[PDB]
RNA sequence: GGCCAGCAUCAGUUUUGGUGGCAGGAUAAAUCCAUAGGAAUGUAGCUUGCCUCGGUAAGUAUUAUAGCCUGUG
RNA sequence: AGAACUGGCGAUGCGGGAUGAACCGAACGUAGAGUUAAGGUGCCGGAAUACACGCUCAUCAGACACCACAAAAGGUGUUAG
RNA sequence: GCAGUCAAGCGUUCAUAGCGACAUUGCUUUUUGAUUCUUCGAUGUCGGCUCUUCCUAUCAUACCGAAGCAGAAUUCGGUAA
RNA sequence: UUUGCUCCACACAAUAUAGAUGGAUACGAAUAAGGCGUCCUUGUGGCGUCGCUGAACCAUAGCAGGCUAGCAACGGUGCACUUGGCGGAAAGGCCUUGGGUGCUUGCUGGCGAAUUGCAAUGUCAUUUUGCGUGGGGAUAAAUCAUUUGUAUACGACUUAGA
């Protein structure tokens, strides 16, 4: 038998993650981040969405589950080149949590007549999920 | 005091009939305004030369802008302050985007560790360290090793409801 | 300062297997297996290749860096006893009265039974702990030998009979009778 | 926005736990509190057990009964705490603490209804991992408290029955999300997803 | 013509939003592009302990199948 | 206990300092709307369990001027020099 | 009145086991002074007897630490009213 | 003590409300860790996947929800019966076999609403008693006054008496 320790596996901070923005003026575009300063302090730079390169403060932004190849200290232009080269664009539009993002959007953006046609369409599912459920 | 700015400031007496053209004294001071930067001028001039505001005037009062704003550099502050008992002077050592926002962290934290106020401080000279391995301190120096990882354990929540129906988790 | 990580490495031989969830550390060997709860601690265990684990502090301040130290030796213990055991020796000490101590039953739990310490009628019992497994050397007078798995648990045992042993309104400078512990080492040799 | 609130009190700091409840009494909200004995503060064990004996040392002298009575039971130490935050010589003070009900334990009518948590009360979050706490039945126990392990045996009895409810629900729930999984095909199937829902 | 309301266009006081055109500063500073030099938290490349079908190796090297900084336009 | 200049209480309510002749704010005919002062914004209690950088763990922690007290001398406690 | 700090002389050698001078920093309101805010259309002005309760700055009684503590007999200090 | 008492049906009356107006929608534990699915060697196991808030999930079309003509299913749920289980922490509820019965916007048709006049909660909940309608069910105590002394200021206490 081999030893078994577990792992605690972490989302980390470091030169060529990319995150998306809580609060500001950007607030839910994805940025990239570039160069740290220190435990609560980093540099980031989102070339594409509409994003300044800024120095931001960690409890600000939240960290996604991907990562893509960059030098330390990049400079803007590099940086719209890589984050191109990296496919990252299509690859978080894909996920479940942009999925659930885009879903919770189309909910708001929805008129009084839609929301009928659904609860019509939705009755009408009903019917045919319960006659399985009945059968096995 | 306030998020700071830098400015420029110039002057040099009152011109008399028996001494036209005075000399031009300079300085950098680090403010909110312009109104407390003439102030802090006229302060510094009094601590060296004989002059004030009454014999004095004002020639050019300038912004200084930050030369590279989104790069990181480590920077070397002097400084002079006031204790209870004495007053002493310091080097610490800080690590930011711009030389206006050093010196927003400096007058934060002299503040905490020492219970020295605004009143109590004179910046001396921020110096931007621009080689490597010319970094005394320790804490600054973590931060310069090749390949630097770090995770963020215990990650928390803040709720808009007051309720809650799920009980959380500390994952990231 | 915030030291922003640190880490220590706990160095595993070849014949044992230490399991680890949440912070619940079995460590299953030759001598037989022994467990540990970390839970108070705080820190992350983490395997490298078999014969390796690294652990970790993030953010830690100075006596969170301590214990992490602390955690290191505890686990390598384990490993050691497991493999090793350990094993005190003590050994009794007197001038007119002489020490009797003998393993006595009551209701299966096990004593050790020090009787006549400097001329006292007072019963002396001090219970065998589990785990722990007593024996009286032979050829070697007035000694006696405590051994097993844990160091914890024998030491303690070992220092519960040096305390049950103590000499009350006297200059102990001059009345050294009792019961010490002569040398602490491991049951295997070569190691 | 529910006509009754279950708050399953474990992980909680008294305190912070305390002011939330007292401000939903007061602007019209019934609440019950369950699980009272697995409450927490803040700091060590013996710190908070000398904090209750300089409570007990305080009584009137003259005439022991008339002055201020010390409960022991951990439902009644959380009740004081929130008794304190109320105006409860007033009428409207009154009707703010007849919405309330504590207890030691689940006991019958609440517990096949749902629980929830307090966020902001909740020590896992609000606490720094490294601080020391008390757990609120181990306090009253050292005070004279004589329902511990009458608690701790009827708890162990509902946990048993809990478990076996919820593994009917969820072996349930498998065949619901099978349905729904193949369901999702044909042309209403689609027509939701474009429409959101 | 008595009791009480609602809806419009108006005036006085005020509160809270959306939105157009200009002026100033190192005629913003940056980014970005054309350009000379520069280097360490050193890319490719080259060579040595090399060796688990090939990465490590600790030197060299100033952009090459990463890039970075400073002046000046 | 006795003097010097000014502001007050006495003769004076109202908001703040829980409470108070003199402190801080502000000095009053009868109503509506707006705005602030000194002071505040976990619950009592109207208003951010706001944001941000740090420090501290106390088997007598500490918490807002006037004000309702604490010293010499020590401490490989921890933090900057 | 009570407590530290520094330690002169002592304690046959030996500053600090223990006695402990003088200085220097405090706490107490069980002493006595200093003052005159309350009471002169009156708050019964010594001691003793009787009886409850509270403080610890602990004489004894429980468990300890030091000693210039062999034992016995002591001295110093800690928790504790 | 003028047909008293009690539980169950519907009929009318009172007197209230610390405040209904789609649904209180049920594991436990950990947080420097876990949930949900799957496969074995059932383990502190391998593989997959989720979170980043309930902004959820369930219910939601008809005169405050009418009258009828059909289609496709054999489902979906109320209403009184009925067979069997579990619940004692404050159980007073929960599941469950079998019919009966109303509806069914799962899909397609035929009628009706106006005048409450340009808004006026525009009344639809649930407690506690009274009072007569009509169907069951059950037929006692205590105190005073007399008496005892294991008691006693008086009350109170403790005993006895068709
Ligand atoms: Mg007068
Ligand atoms: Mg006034
Ligand atoms: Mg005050
Ligand atoms: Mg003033
Ligand atoms: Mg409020
Ligand atoms: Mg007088
Ligand atoms: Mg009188
Ligand atoms: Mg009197
Ligand atoms: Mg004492």
């Amino acid at each position: 038998t081999d030893s078994i320790v577990k792992a605690s596996n972490w989302r980390l901070v470091e030169v060529g993650r990319v995150v998306l923005i809580k609060k500001g003026q950007s607030a839910g575009k994805l940025a990239a981040i570039v160069e740290i300063i220190d435990q609560k302090k980093v540099l980031i730079d989102g070339p594409k969405a509409g994003v300044p390169r800024q120095a931001i403060n960690l409890g600000q932004v939240v960290l996604t589950p991907l990562t893509f190849a960059l030098p330390r200290g990049a400079r803007t232009a590099t940086v719209s080149k890589k984050w191109a080269a990296a496919a990252v664009c299509e690859k978080w539009a894909a996920s479940s949590w942009a999925k659930k993002i885009a879903q919770r959007e189309r909910r708001a953006a929805l008129t009084d007549f839609e929301r009928f046609q659904v609860m019509v369409l939705r009755k009408q599912k009903r019917y045919t999920v319960k006659k399985a459920l009945a059968k096995a | 005091m306030a998020h700071f700015k830098e400015y420029q400031v110039i002057g040099r007496r009152l011109p008399t009939e028996s001494v036209p053209e005075p000399k031009l004294f300079r300085m950098r001071i680090f403010a909110s305004n312009e109104v407390i930067a003439k102030s802090r001028y006229w302060y510094f001039l009094q601590k060296l030369h004989k002059v004030k505001k009454a014999s004095g005037e004002i020639v050019s009062i300038n912004q200084i802008n930050e030369a590279h704003p989104t790069k990181v550099k480590n920077f070397g502050v002097w400084v002079r302050y006031d204790s209870r008992s004495g007053t002493h002077n310091m080097y610490k050592e800080i690590r930011d985007v711009s030389r206006v926002a050093a010196v927003e962290t400096l007058y934060q934290d002299m503040a905490a560790r020492h219970r020295a106020r605004f009143r109590s401080i004179h910046i001396l000279k921020v110096a931007e360290i621009e080689k490597t391995a010319d970094v005394k301190r320790q804490y600054v120096k973590q931060f310069l090793t090749k390949d630097l990882k770090f995770p963020l354990p215990h990650r928390v929540q803040k709720s808009t409801k007051t309720f809650s129906y799920k009980r959380p988790s500390t994952f990231y | 300062m915030k030291y922003i990580q640190t880490e220590q490495q706990i160095e595993v031989p070849e014949g044992v297997t230490v399991s680890i969830k949440s912070r619940i550390v079995k460590v299953v060997g030759p001598r037989g297996t022994l467990t540990k709860n970390l839970k108070h601690i705080d820190v992350t265990f983490t395997k490298v290749n078999n014969q390796l684990i690294k652990v970790a502090v993030h953010n830690g301040g100075r006596k969170h860096v301590a214990a992490l130290r602390t955690v290191k030796s505890l686990v390598d213990n384990m490993i050691t006893g497991v493999t090793k055991g350990y094993k005190y020796k003590m050994r009794y000490v007197y001038a007119h009265f002489p020490i009797n101590v003998n393993i006595v039953e009551k209701d299966g739990a096990k004593f050790i039974e020090v009787r006549n310490f400097l001329g006292d009628k007072k019963i002396r019992n001090v219970p065998v702990r589990d785990g722990v497994t007593i024996e009286f050397s032979t050829n070697v007078k007035d000694e006696i030998v405590l051994s097993g798995n844990s160091v914890e648990d024998v030491s303690q045992n070992a220092a519960d009979l040096q305390q049950i042993c103590r000499v009350r309104n006297k200059d102990i400078r001059k009345f050294l009778d009792g019961i010490y512990v002569s040398h602490k080492g491991f049951i295997t040799e070569d190691l | 926005v529910e006509p009754v609130v279950v708050i399953d009190g474990k992980g909680h700091l008294v305190g912070r736990l305390a002011s939330v409840v007292a401000k939903q009494l007061l602007n019209g909200q019934k609440i019950v509190v369950v699980r009272a004995e697995e409450l927490n503060i803040s700091g060590e064990f013996f710190r908070n057990k000398l904090k209750y004996h300089d409570f007990l040392r305080k009584a009137t002298a003259f005439n022991k009964t008339r002055g201020p009575f010390h409960f022991r039971a951990p439902s009644r130490i959380f009740y004081k705490a929130l008794r304190g935050m109320v105006s409860h010589k007033t009428a409207r003070g009154k009707a703010a603490l007849e919405r309330l009900k504590v207890f030691e334990g689940i006991p019958p009518p609440y517990d096949k209804k749902k629980r929830v948590v307090v966020p902001q009360a909740l020590r896992v979050l609000r606490l720094k991992p490294g601080r020391k706490y008390t757990t609120l039945g181990k306090l009253s126990t050292s005070v004279g408290w004589k329902y511990e392990d009458v608690v701790a045996k009827l708890e162990a009895k509902r946990k048993v029955s809990s478990a076996e409810y919820y593994a009917k629900k969820r072996a349930f729930t498998k065949k619901v999300a099978s349905a729904n999984a193949t369901a999702a095909e044909s042309d209403v199937a689609k027509q939701l997803a474009a429409l959101g829902y």
